[PDB]
């Protein structure tokens, strides 16, 4: 009663990979990063009266 | 309600002396008008905490 407008899972599915490609071009690497770099068990866990 | 005692003793003529360490859990309204009732009334002597009172922060 209405037709094929929608795509198939499997064909939305290779739209999303081609969305995926796009993205990483404009944006090779991951553009984020945290202030501490290593393992849990490389920071002490200290208490300070403050800054100053 | 619950029921409650509360009986006022004689003045003794004595103070009272107590650590913030020991007082920080109770509101200060409940352990002033306890300690006021039981007689201790010239005088207060309060022992600053130990652990509580100074500010500070933790980091790695």
């Amino acid at each position: 009663g209405i037709g094929q407008i929608h795509f198939n899972v499997e064909t939305s599915r290779k739209v999303c990979l081609d969305l995926a490609k796009s993205v990483l071009r404009l944006v090779p690497v991951y553009p984020l990063v945290s202030p501490v770099k290593k393992q849990h068990d490389d920071y002490w866990f200290v208490g300070r009266l403050g800054l100053d | 309600q619950l029921g409650q005692r509360k009986y006022p003793q004689v003045v003794m003529g004595m103070g009272m002396t107590s650590g913030f360490d020991d007082g920080y859990n109770l509101t200060p309204e409940r352990q002033v008008k306890m300690a006021y009732g039981l007689g201790y009334r010239d005088w207060w002597t309060t022992y600053i905490g130990m652990s509580h009172y100074w500010k500070g922060l933790t980091a790695f």
